[PDB]
């Protein structure tokens, strides 16, 4: 797409976007622009014409779009970034939200299987990992992150069991033996479980802290997600 | 026999015995896999097909590693015999081409299992110097299918059992192979090789615009 | 214009022109490219099994939900009700 | 509570299955179709090509770095299947002992590194079980006898033919590979199977003038027996003659599930045929293989009622269902 | 030859009395002496337990190892590596039988001089020290275990940056509470008790004897690290293998008249050449002869 | 004989059991619940992994195509929410088999399936239902069914079935068929008729065994 | 990695500069000090023991059969293995590829000083034990295999073998050795580190390596095995067709003087 003058609008790996620096007149006054890659792009350096060339160059096959992280005008600092199963350009990270199955529950902390990473929804992405195409890995949802009205006494079996399916976001990577997640925001918690500590009917949540069971006729408390 | 697998009767023995080149690209045309990539070239002397399979980015946790790393697994072809060594030097080759190709460094503790599977090659008529174009052009697909970071395209000639591959329109060469080819090649080889690689570079782009 | 310019201009040409825009003869003895499009069950390379259009009834009941439950993800009584428990609780951290 | 909202977005099948496959399955068949979208009684179409990888492709190629006996190339779904059959060579009714087995390898490929894998080897051994108790091959097939070959002196060698001391049999091997399995695959398997051997040829044999009397000279730091006759016996492909086989224990398999519905659980014994689907292979717990041949003879039927209500109702609907798959893969590819 | 050394045999795999250096034999039965390390005993009769010489070491007449591993002790100020980054402490390799520990209360840190870091995250300790890196650090207490507490706690103290690594037997250099110093060309060694020796131009820390405080643990290396620079560092640390090779001890004076002395050669490769590193060593032992030490 | 069964024989073990049939003989034991594997943890279920070990020479492929048979079946014998991210491993022993290995498994199966009931039920792990399994033969000499077959009835077979059955409701109330593993050929008719014989033949069966755990069971606990 | 990202910079800066001054400060024509050490076994057909500046051994060890040649495509079988790694890691095996194909009949090696008449030829048993490795083996493999194949005494045939002699076995004289001359191929690794080729990388000088091209040198020239080799996975950079025409010419220069002073102990 088209974000200036000399933007491609189809971009393939080793195809450069845009000059590392460039220039033009918005009344009557240069603009001094200063290009650098984000996600899906690499500033690739280059020698052409008996000088070094840096540039700006696509890694991922795909839609050329613009943003933002803001001579006699302002230098104006405009992010690029192509955007194009789908594990394989998103890894568990910050910001990426992730579904997550609760591997084994502890005293100040949980280990939830990730099973699938969403798009940074209205885009998702299911991971390759399965325990049916083998290999696993894990994340901790803890004791402190589980609420954030009240969340200093509110354990984790207060509010979870093993076996439960819950969405959370990866909140940083962490140490590189977890991901480190949180539950805390109202979108996040629990997307279903199964009444009876798992073992029941199919339970879906009827309050934020409440899933009711079809089948025993009682409510099994839990952390909820919303939409 | 074995605990593993079954292996029949082990006092057995196996039987006695008595642009030059198309190559059309497919992709994305199996799935349980995150990009697949098909090549068949065909050729006067031999025709062949290669599928390649690339499974993850895959997350290695309980270890920080600086960066990300790539795994190659040849597979015997079903209609080929090799010995295993060479399919580890093929692999530790292309290994080395593809550690200067991907960029590893959005991806923190990262392995990728790439699969090449040499399946069919035929003769109508070494072996494995002319099956190199064939496997960089594959799996160079599949990881852009994928949507793993590339620094440009990697592909490659052969010229003479001699195999150069080149990224950046033939400027930079990522990998350099001569077996059992003649004392100063080096020129006829370098050029006849550059047309090649340019030529299925734009082969590959297309691949991916139907798409 | 600039010299910045004009390099960026014949790269970028070179670049383009590399890949040029071949039709692909097939000549394909395989069969991959009719596996790639398995389509519906009226399609190529696939069995019949019901006379109607499959996918489109299934699509169609995608269709039905989506924009209701994606706009009303806070318009319900039982969220609005729940949000003002939460923007209470919310209002001494803030201040 | 009465208002409602509190369930989550609407997620994707794919991710929906990842979440949780009993739900997801449910879901799907509340419309009457499976989770691949697909009505309940249809399945995976089968196409196969033959003699595209087999040595004996062509006639006017023999080559010798090919051995390949019978082969086939299956591809159901995405899920392909390719088959090869090879040969060794080895010396010397009703009963089950009369048939023979081919020791199959079969390999699958889901993401994993090894080749080694407990699915994997679970499907070989019982796949060279189906072919014994199918009773497809009788040993006599496999044993031959050798002509001789005699080099003359006249710069010509006679290779002598006896129509087709001591006696051989072969022993029948299949590589199969496996890419990109998402669901049950033995089926699969089976079907390629026996595409590829009614496609197998065998090599001939051959024997040297006293070949009882010839000499082996190869162990050697013996401590005696290190000089001894031996039999030995090269094959050549210049002829080969075709398999001989038992057409009528050719079956061609299916796949079932027997799974039940509830209204509340996705909030009677309900029949699929076939899985293809991550969901349908996770929970689809009941579950009947049949392998049936195509005059109305069945060579094994494995019921594995994974906990879910049975009646044999479902089983009586499988079994015809089974054979005119049967009849329909029979007559599409006329083998 | 010119281009390459190749010291030439063939035909062969390869080419008196001490103090008790083997147990199992009769060392003492006096029950007042041998009573700590190197020794055990049924009774009071001690019969050796490593190989070494006996001499007085503190209050007791004990068996001393002829060589072995680095043994910390406090005072002591390394040179050495990061082998592990945890959620409290980094294990450290100096050399020696077990890592020691570098922990939170016991570093400065790049940013203030303890800043830039507010929670305890492995992820924090992660960014400032890597696997690998090199820093000097001093000896804060010796435990028992083998373990040694570390600290890095001046402004001096911290990263290693600039230079080249080298390295020796911990044995074959002045054992000293610090031999940290100038030396000429204006290039500084920072040489521990441990045998790693790093040496870099001389920056604003040592320069400063004759600092930082943002760049405690933080990558940097300058730009303005020059030619003549550079081959004054290969120089250097050649004509310490010099010494090494020659098994003596190093000070700071061998290795300014082993530099001097090399300069007869004109070209730095020639200098790590067998028949040269014999000539230097042989060169510095008579300056000490000729001077009376 | 017929058949046999014996429990608590073993003493180390959470629970054992030798069963023995005729000329087959299998002892078991239960181990666990026990703490889990790493590989082997699972979320709310009890984790299985069976190991089937051959009297002669050494187990092989074989021995997984019956673990998974034996598996199957197990699943839903115990009570899988019983135990949460715990281990049992039941290890199977075949003392004799008596017959052909590779050949013929209708009777090694039909054992091992009784013996793992047992074992468990010496164990305490709960059990939903019982379950026992019959071989079940068909000979070519006179075209017809043989129940119960000996060594050299099997030897003369054209075919073999066995069948495993969820006993409820005073276990005599067939619940479910949790294994119907028919090889040879069979048509229809036969097949109805294996059910049938069938659903009699295992009621006595389970007779059995429930009288003998009763009998066993009864000195020891006491009040 | 096992250095430190300062360290790698300094390293970086120093060998891409003009000099190219490094820890040992050798200009790009010169080799560390090597130590051969030979002939250790009375069992064995030749034996070489060889130790390097950073403290890498390799042992390499010769033995042999005399084997009927129309049976066999191969002479010599090249059995690498390395202390501390197992029998099928991938740098294992891909170093017996490596060194299988150095030493490949009619390429660049004698097929005709291992044979003793037109039927039988000595299929010559390479076995190659690495005591300590921390750095790559494959070049000092290739000197010590030099050392060696030139230490190598066979048997010397009792009698003028005919191929219709009488039509059995060879048979050695009881004593009485043949010395073993044939030439092997000598590998030399060079290394690029911007625009500068050097030969000979150190250990440390291998962890900053964009890339390395492996070539030998057999009988006055080079020739195939040609390999490129990336020797880290970290600062891989690409390359020139300009630099590798330079590290050609500097092969052809500097190889001769090297195999002369090794082949005369």
């Amino acid at each position: 797409m088209a974000c200036n003058f000399q933007f491609p609008e189809i971009a393939y790996p080793g195809k450069l976007i845009c000059p590392q620096y460039g220039t033009e007149n918005k009344d009557g006054e240069d603009i001094i622009f200063n290009y650098v890659p984000g996600p899906g792009t690499k500033l690739i350096q280059y020698e052409h014409n008996g000088r070094t060339l840096e540039a700006i160059t696509a890694t991922l096959v795909g839609t050329v779009r613009c943003e933002e992280e803001k001579t006699r005008r302002t230098v104006k600092n405009i992010l690029v970034s192509v955007l194009p199963n789908d594990f394989a350009n998103n890894l568990p990270k910050e910001g990426d939200i992730v579904l997550t199955r609760v591997t084994r529950l502890s005293l100040q902390r949980a280990n939830v299987e990730i099973l699938a990473v969403e798009d940074k929804a209205a885009t998702f992405s299911v991971s390759q990992a399965s325990s049916d195409l083998g290999e696993t890995f894990r994340g901790i949802i803890r004791s402190q992150d589980v609420r954030s009205t009240d969340r200093d006494r509110v354990k984790v079996i207060e509010c979870f069991k093993p076996g439960d399916i819950v969405r959370a976001q990866v909140l940083s990577l962490g140490d590189g033996t977890n991901y480190y997640l949180t539950t805390a925001r109202n979108d996040l918690g629990v997307v279903f479980a199964r009444a009876a500590n798992g073992a029941g009917g199919l339970m879906y949540a009827t309050d934020w802290q409440m899933m009711t069971s079809p089948v025993t006729g009682a409510t099994e408390k839990r952390k909820c997600a919303k939409p | 026999q074995d605990r593993r697998r079954l292996l029949g009767p082990a006092a057995a023995k196996p039987m006695a015995f008595s642009s030059e080149q198309e190559l059309s690209l497919h992709t994305g045309f199996i799935e349980n896999c995150n990009g697949s990539a098909l090549v068949e070239a065909r050729s006067l002397g031999h025709q062949t097909s290669l599928i390649s399979a690339v499974y993850g980015p895959r997350s290695i946790r309980g270890s920080f590693t600086s960066q990300g790393t790539i795994s190659i697994q040849l597979k015997n072809g079903l209609l080929e015999k090799y010995n295993t060594n060479e399919l580890k030097e093929v692999s530790s080759f292309l290994m080395g081409i593809f550690n200067s190709v991907v960029n590893l460094s959005r991806y923190p503790k990262s392995g990728i299992d790439i699969f090449v599977y040499l399946t069919y090659d035929k003769d109508l008529t070494s072996q494995i110097s002319s099956l190199i174009p064939h496997c960089i052009t594959s799996i160079t697909l599949a990881l852009a299918d994928a949507g793993i970071e590339l620094v440009d395209m990697a592909g490659a000639g052969e010229a003479n059992g001699t195999v150069v591959s080149f990224i950046k329109n033939g400027e930079e060469i990522v990998g350099f192979w001569k077996d059992d080819g003649d004392d100063e090649d080096l020129l006829e080889c370098l050029d006849r090789c550059k047309e090649q690689y340019n030529r299925y570079r734009d082969l590959m782009i297309s691949c991916l615009m139907n798409q | 214009t600039d010299d910045f310019a004009f390099t960026n201009f014949i790269i970028k040409d070179k670049k383009n022109s590399l890949s040029t825009s071949i039709p692909l003869s097939s000549q394909n003895s395989s069969f991959l490219s009719l596996k790639k499009h398995n389509n519906e069950l009226l399609g190529i390379f696939v069995p019949c099994n019901l006379p109607k259009t499959t996918r489109k009834v299934a699509i169609e009941n995608f269709n039905r939900p989506s924009p209701d439950d994606i706009i009303q993800s806070a318009q319900l009584n039982a969220f609005n009700e729940k949000l003002e428990n939460l923007n209470i609780k919310s209002v001494p951290k803030a201040e | 509570l009465e208002t409602i909202e509190i369930h989550p977005i609407t997620f994707p099948p794919e991710v929906l299955a990842r979440i949780s496959p009993e739900l997801s399955l449910q879901r799907h068949l509340s419309l009457g179709i499976r989770p691949c979208l697909r009505k309940y009684e249809e399945f995976r179409d089968v196409a196969i090509e033959n003699n595209t990888l087999s040595r004996y492709a062509d006639a006017g190629n023999i080559d010798t770095k090919n051995n390949i006996l019978g082969s086939n190339v299956l591809k159901s779904g995405k899920t392909i299947v390719i088959t090869s059959i090879t040969g060794g060579i080895i010396e010397e009714e009703d009963i089950i002992a009369n048939y023979a087995s081919v020791y199959p390898v079969v390999e699958v490929e889901r993401g994993r590194v090894g080749a080694c894998t407990d699915e994997e080897m679970t499907i070989s051994q019982k796949l060279h079980d189906s072919i014994l108790h199918s009773r497809i091959l009788p040993k006599k097939a496999l044993k031959v006898k050798a002509g001789v070959r005699s080099a003359n002196e006249d710069g010509t060698f006679s290779v002598l033919y006896p129509d087709e001391k001591r006696k051989w049999s072969y022993v029948l091997y299949a590589k199969i590979v496996v890419l990109s399995r998402t669901g049950p695959v033995f089926d699969l398997c089976w079907n390629s199977l026996m595409y590829a051997l009614q496609s197998v040829k065998l090599p001939r044999a051959f024997i040297d003038e006293r070949a009882s009397d010839l000499r082996m000279t190869i162990r050697t730091r013996g401590r005696s027996a290190t000089i001894r006759e031996t039999y030995e016996i090269i094959c050549d492909q210049t002829k080969s003659v075709p398999l001989m086989i038992n057409a009528k224990n050719i079956a061609f398999a299916s796949n079932y599930g027997i799974v039940e519905l509830d209204p509340e659980c996705q909030l009677n014994t309900v029949l699929i045929a076939d899985l293809d689907t991550e969901a349908e292979e996770t929970s689809i717990h009941s579950t009947i293989s049949i392998l049936a041949a195509p005059s109305g003879n069945y060579k094994q039927l494995t019921l594995m009622g994974g906990g879910a209500k049975i009646t044999p109702e479902m089983i009586k609907r499988s079994l015809l269902l089974s054979r005119v798959r049967a009849d329909d893969l029979s007559t599409r590819f006329n083998i | 030859s010119e281009v390459i050394t190749i010291t030439k045999r063939n035909g062969a795999f390869q080419n008196s009395d001490s103090q008790i250096v083997t147990p199992g034999e009769l060392v003492t039965d006096d029950p007042i002496w041998m009573r700590g390390h190197g020794t055990y005993f049924l009774d009071n009769m001690t019969y050796s337990s490593v190989a070494g010489t006996v001499s007085r070491v503190n209050r007791l007449l004990s068996v001393i190892p002829l060589k072995g591993r680095y043994a910390p002790e406090t005072g002591d100020h390394v040179v050495g590596r990061i082998a592990e980054v945890g959620n409290k402490r980094w294990k450290v390799d100096i050399g020696g039988k077990q890592h020691a520990v570098l922990m939170l209360g016991s570093v400065n840190l790049p940013g203030g001089i303890l800043r830039r870091k507010s929670e305890s995250d492995e992820l924090q300790m992660r960014s400032f020290l890597k696997e690998g890196d090199l820093l000097n650090a001093e000896v804060q207490s010796l435990f028992q275990d083998g373990s040694a507490s570390l600290h890095t706690r001046s402004l001096k103290y911290g990263k290693l940056r600039n230079g080249m690594f080298c390295q020796v037997p911990s044995s074959l250099i002045v054992r000293a509470k610090n031999h940290t110093h100038n030396l000429p060309g204006n290039i500084t060694v920072v040489l521990g008790v441990n045998g790693y020796i790093w040496l870099r131009k001389t920056s604003q820390m040592d320069l400063a004897r004759d600092e930082s405080s943002w760049q405690i643990y933080s990558d940097e290396n300058d730009p303005s690290i020059s030619n003549n620079i550079r081959q004054a560092i290969c120089r250097y640390a050649n004509v310490i293998k010099a010494l090494a090779f020659c098994e003596i001890g190093i000070t700071q004076q061998r290795i300014v008249s082993a530099y001097e002395a090399s300069m007869v050669y004109s070209n730095v490769g020639e200098l790590i050449e067998k028949n040269v590193m014999e000539s230097i060593g042989s060169d510095i032992l008579t300056a000490e002869k000729m001077r009376g030490n | 004989m017929s058949v046999q069964a014996e429990i608590g024989i073993l003493d180390h073990v959470d629970g054992s059991s030798e069963f023995v049939s005729q000329d087959t003989k299998v002892i078991c034991s239960v181990t666990g619940p026990i703490e889990p594997k790493a590989r082997q943890e699972l979320p709310t279920q009890l984790a299985l992994e069976i190991i089937v070990r051959p009297a002669k020479g050494v187990a092989t492929t074989r021995e997984k195509v019956l673990e998974d048979k034996l598996r199957a079946v197990l699943t839903p014998l115990i009570t899988r929410h019983c135990y949460p991210r715990q281990l049992c491993q039941i290890t199977c022993q075949i003392l004799e088999s008596g017959e052909d290995e590779a050949e013929f498994s209708l009777r090694e199966l039909s054992c091992c399936i009784n013996a793992a009931f047992l074992a468990l039920v010496d164990a305490g792990i709960a059990l939903n239902s019982m379950c026992a399994s019959i071989p079940i033969a068909i000979i070519k000499d006179t075209s017809d069914i043989i129940v119960d077959p000996t060594a050299e009835q099997l030897k003369i077979s054209l075919s073999v079935h066995t069948l495993a059955l969820e006993f409820v409701n005073g276990g005599k109330v067939v619940k479910n068929v949790l294994l119907l593993d028919s090889n040879g050929d069979f048509n229809e008719d036969q097949l109805f008729s294996l059910l049938e014989l069938g659903e009699q033949k295992c009621q006595e069966l389970v007779t059995n065994i429930r009288r003998i755990i009763q009998d066993n069971i009864s000195p020891r606990l006491v009040v | 990695m096992s250095l430190s990202v300062a360290e790698k910079s300094y390293l970086y800066d120093s060998l891409a500069s003009t000099p190219s001054i490094r820890p040992d400060g050798r200009l790009p024509h010169q080799f560390r000090p090597i130590e051969i050490f030979t002939d250790f076994l009375p069992s064995s057909n030749g034996s070489s023991r060889i130790i390097a500046s950073d403290g890498s051994e390799c042992i390499v060890s010769i033995k042999s059969k005399v084997v009927d040649h129309h049976v066999e495509n191969e002479l010599l079988q090249v059995d690498v293995d390395i202390a501390g790694q197992r029998d099928d890691a991938l740098v294992v095996e891909t170093i017996t590829s490596l060194l299988n194909k150095v030493l490949k009949s009619g390429s660049g090696v004698d097929s005709s000083k291992l044979q003793l008449t037109k039927k039988y030829s000595f299929k010559i048993f390479v076995d190659v034990l690495v005591i300590s490795s921390h750095s790559h083996p494959i070049s000092l493999i290739s000197f010590a295999i030099y050392s060696a194949l030139n230490s190598t005494y066979l048997p010397k045939l009792i009698s003028a073998f005919d191929d219709l002699e009488v039509e059995e076995l060879p048979t050695f004289h009881d004593y009485d050795m043949v010395k073993l001359d044939i030439n092997p191929p000598l590998v030399f690794i060079l290394a690029v580190v911007g625009n500068n080729m050097l030969l000979d990388p150190a250990a440390n000088e291998s962890e900053v390596a964009n890339n390395g091209l492996i070539i030998s040198w057999s009988n006055g020239k080079i020739t195939s095995p040609i390999r490129s080799v990336a020797l880290n996975d970290s600062n891989v950079k690409s390359f020139k067709p300009h630099l590798l025409k330079q590290g050609l010419a500097m092969v052809e220069k500097y190889a001769p003087d090297v195999v002369r002073s090794l082949e005369n102990l």
